[PDB]
């Protein structure tokens, strides 16, 4: 690895997820969005699941 | 799910369980996902 090589020959470094399901509780969940709180309202909620 | 629900309480009984209601409050529920089917206790020795 030098630096004055070409792109195909430059070093990459590179990091492959994977993405598995088991019977076991999936615990790595994507982020829980959030919105400001309203109050006083006849709104649609959505509190934990 | 391991559900692990726990109470304390200040007795001053000396060798039974005491008479009496405690409603135990849920403490943590753990993402286990694995096969239980036997337990054991651990203590502590004193050396001296």
């Amino acid at each position: 690895f030098q630096p004055t090589n070409g792109v195909g020959y430059q070093p990459y470094r590179v990091v492959v997820l994977s993405f598995e399901l088991l019977h076991a509780p999936a615990t790595v969940c994507g982020p829980k969005k959030s919105t400001n709180l309203v109050k006083n309202k006849c709104v649609n909620f959505n509190f934990n699941g | 799910y391991f559900k692990i629900y726990s109470k304390h309480t200040p007795i001053n009984l000396v060798r039974d369980l005491p008479q009496g209601f405690s409603a135990l409050e849920p403490l943590v529920d753990l993402p286990i996902g694995i096969n239980i089917t036997r337990f054991q206790t651990l203590l502590a020795l004193h050396r001296s």
